[PDB]
């Protein structure tokens, strides 16, 4: 598990060293804000119907009666250019807010915790996450258990042993094809079906798909070896 | 020998799950996967 | 999950069939572009929203030919190969309730001129440079992704989200679910025929409800209504004079020389361009409401469909067992199953 | 004793009540006492 984590962090360094487009979400924010400031500068070139775009070339040429007609065109178009910019920036600030409130929620739930929410911290079962800073952003390294090498087993919902139906406490019943085991429902580690692995409920008629097996009792040979202790003390006491 | 092709996009690899009323698949081993997520 | 992608040619909306107007609109510069960038940003995001919600599996799972799910009858929510699109019975109900406008799928004069020129708002829109673009994923591709999510759910439980799809018998999956809500797995198996009959009866009420009440998809039809009302308001605004001698750009040029016409035409450019900035602002604001809804739908796909949720009332009222996604026009419908 | 766990004496819990907790090991050894005692009874006879 340590060698897999160390190897998986190695692929983060190699990926970030190798592919150019990895931070596309953050560079696209810097690109949008720079494109908006550049569009707002280029809009100073627009005439809006005035004799020039340049505010001083009007005042170089026209008196206070004619200039006010040209200057009010430039005020009208420039002021419309700022209202367009500030509206688009107020709308973009809500996209960044929504992303920052998600990043604060992933900081709380993936970094400060462990999350039972499916696919909230990458594909797999969440173990933990490590935050990393980036320009105008955060990067989470989400660590996940992913189940890898599955085998097919025959399975049953319950076991019949004593006219009684047995169910796993924690786990599932599986058969290798000849024997029956309990195992945990996330990793194949088979165990003998005991009275400690299982609980009883009801007779064997009500469960659809139930099968016959023998449930070991951990107390039974612990008293049967106490019967062979009892019976040998009786055998020896026949002799005097 | 390059050209621009146009095609109907594939949604993913097609896969029948090996379902039966009495069969289960259980993982005998696991991969620990570390994955980057980037947020503005 | 999405809304109609629109591309508006502001050069044709404002200066419809005039070079004289077009040469005046260049004095406003980037205004014609910045609107195309804004609407392209919205349109590109509709494909993103649809992929964030539906493309949550990279394998297209399919259902076995034998349907022994322990008595649970999914035949109303699984595909129907008899149809020209592989949608389920409940999805074909959902597609009948919402009446789309201009899905982008080709126009060819015989469907707009003559008879179909007169009783048509979509024609009046398209003739003024307003165009509706097709989504990247067709209603067949959304139904294949939805079929993969649903076939993964019934055959494989949560495990197809966290790794490879591991098969599990359906009543064995439902036992794990019952344990997830703190009800012991023997309560399922001792009641399995009742629980199956209750699920089959509860899915029967989904078909009956969607067949009976008109207003069920009100959230999705109200998105189609808002976008159509906006495209119609944007067309009606070509009728406004803004103080010019006429609303019609050609009736000015039919009557006035280049000195007098520029005074009238700049009024129409000023009001028309203000009409597009109002539309594109309102569409940028609506696209954020749809984004917020698509990010919720992607979160319910991940947490309700690909999992089982301990979050209270996140997947209907009750203790969550599982959910089945169903496609709808510009949306997703979840059938949340709950122990009450 | 399989359905329950013990903690502390009966003075500290507000609202606690009296009942009898069955021990699944007790009759499994009491039937082993009647096995023991009948082996003793039979061995009185020789
Ligand atoms: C299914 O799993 C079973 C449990 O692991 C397995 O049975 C086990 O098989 C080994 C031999 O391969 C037995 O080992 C004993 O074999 C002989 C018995 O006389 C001795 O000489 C050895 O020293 C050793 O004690 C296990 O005892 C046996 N377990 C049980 C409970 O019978 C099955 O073979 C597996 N079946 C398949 C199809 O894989
Ligand atoms: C799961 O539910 C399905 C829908 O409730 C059900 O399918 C339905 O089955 C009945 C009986 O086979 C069909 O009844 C019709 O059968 C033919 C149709 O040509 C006619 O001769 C009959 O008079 C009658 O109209 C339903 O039409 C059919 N419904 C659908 C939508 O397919 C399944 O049988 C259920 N699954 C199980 C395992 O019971
Ligand atoms: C838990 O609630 C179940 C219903 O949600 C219930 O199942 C219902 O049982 C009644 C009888 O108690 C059935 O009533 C019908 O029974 C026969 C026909 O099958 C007729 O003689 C009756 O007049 C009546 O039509 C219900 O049909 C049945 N419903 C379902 C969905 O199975 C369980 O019995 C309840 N369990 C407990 C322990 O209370
Ligand atoms: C499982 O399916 C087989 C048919 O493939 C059937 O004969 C058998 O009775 C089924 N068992 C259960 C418990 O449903
Ligand atoms: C049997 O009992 C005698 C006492 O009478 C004791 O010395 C001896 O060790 C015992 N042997 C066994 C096998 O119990
Ligand atoms: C419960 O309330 C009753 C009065 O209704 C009171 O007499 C009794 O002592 C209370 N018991 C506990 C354990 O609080
Ligand atoms: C008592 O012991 C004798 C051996 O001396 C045996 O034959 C008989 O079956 C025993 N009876 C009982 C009730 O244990």
């Amino acid at each position: 598990i340590a060698n897999q984590f160390n190897s998986a962090i190695g692929k983060i360094q190699d990926s970030l060293s190798s592919t150019a487009s990895a931070l596309g979400k953050l560079q696209d924010v810097v690109n949008q804000n720079a494109q908006a400031l550049n569009t707002l500068v280029k809009q100073l070139s627009s005439n809006f119907g005035a004799i020039s775009s340049v505010l001083n070339d009007i005042l170089s040429r026209l008196d206070k009666v004619e200039a006010e007609v040209q200057i009010d065109r430039l005020i009208t178009g420039r002021l419309q250019s700022l209202q367009t910019y500030v509206t688009q920036q107020l709308i973009r600030a809500a996209e960044i807010r929504a992303s920052a409130n998600l990043a604060a929620t992933k900081m709380s739930e993936c970094v400060l915790g462990q999350s039972k929410r499916v696919d909230f911290c990458g594909k797999g079962y969440h173990l933990m996450s490590f935050p990393q800073s980036a320009p105008h952003g955060v990067v989470f390294l989400h660590v996940t258990y992913v189940p890898a090498q599955e085998k097919n087993f025959t399975t049953a919902p319950a076991i019949c042993h004593d006219g009684k139906a047995h169910f796993p406490r924690e786990g599932v019943f599986v058969s290798n094809g000849t024997h029956w085991f309990v195992t945990q429902r996330n990793f194949y580690e088979p165990q003998i079906i005991t009275t400690d692995n299982t609980f009883v409920s009801g007779n064997c008629d009500v469960v659809i798909g139930i099968v016959n097996n023998t449930v070991y009792d951990p107390l039974q040979p612990e008293l049967d070896s106490f019967k062979e202790e009892l019976d040998k003390y009786f055998k020896n006491h026949t002799s005097p | 020998s390059q050209s621009i092709i146009a095609y109907t996009m594939s949604l993913g690899a097609e896969n029948s799950v090996a379902y039966s009323n009495n069969s289960i698949a259980i993982p005998t081993n696991f991969t620990i996967s570390v994955t980057t997520e980037i947020l503005p | 999950v999405s809304m109609t992608k629109t591309s508006v040619d502001c050069t044709m909306y404002i200066c419809g069939d005039s070079t004289e107007c077009s040469n005046l609109l260049l004095q406003y510069g980037s205004f014609c572009t910045q609107l195309n960038r804004a609407l392209t940003g919205i349109a590109v995001e509709q494909d993103k929203n649809t992929q964030e919600v539906f493309a949550q599996v990279k394998q297209i799972y399919k259902t076995p030919p034998i349907k022994d799910f322990g008595g649970f009858n999914f035949s109303q929510i699984l595909p129907d190969p008899s149809k020209p699109s592989k949608r389920s019975f409940i999805e074909d109900l959902l597609f009948n309730k919402v009446t789309l406008a201009d899905a982008g799928f080709i126009k060819q004069y015989g469907d707009c001129l003559g008879d179909i020129a007169a009783r048509d708002l979509i024609c009046a829109q398209k003739f003024n440079g307003l165009t509706v673009l097709p989504p990247l994923l067709t209603d067949e591709m959304i139904a294949q992704y939805t079929s993969a999510l649903l076939a993964g759910t019934i055959t494989s439980g949560w495990t197809f989200g966290a790794g490879a799809a591991l098969q599990i018998p359906f009543a064995m999956q439902m036992a794990y679910r019952f344990n997830g809500i703190g009800v012991t797995q023997n309560v399922l198996y001792e009641n399995q025929k009742l629980i199956a009959n209750q699920f089959n009866s509860a899915i029967g009420k989904i078909q009956d409800s969607l067949s009976s009440t008109a207003s069920a998809l009100g959230k999705l039809q109200d998105v189609v209504n808002q976008n159509a009302q906006a495209l119609n308001t944007l067309v009606k605004q070509l009728s406004s004079n803004f103080g010019a001698i006429s609303s019609v750009l050609n009736d000015i040029l039919s009557r006035l020389d280049k000195v007098e016409a520029e005074v009238q035409i700049d009024r129409l450019i000023t009001g028309r361009l203000q009409s597009l900035q109002t539309y594109v602002t309102q569409q940028l604001i609506r696209a954020a409401e749809i984004r917020a809804s698509a990010n919720l739908a992607a979160t319910k796909m991940s947490e309700c469909v690909l999992g089982q949720s301990k979050r209270v009332d996140f997947c209907g009222k009750g203790y969550h067992l599982m959910s089945f996604p169903q496609s709808a026009p510009h949306g997703v419908v979840f059938l949340h199953v709950t122990y009450v």
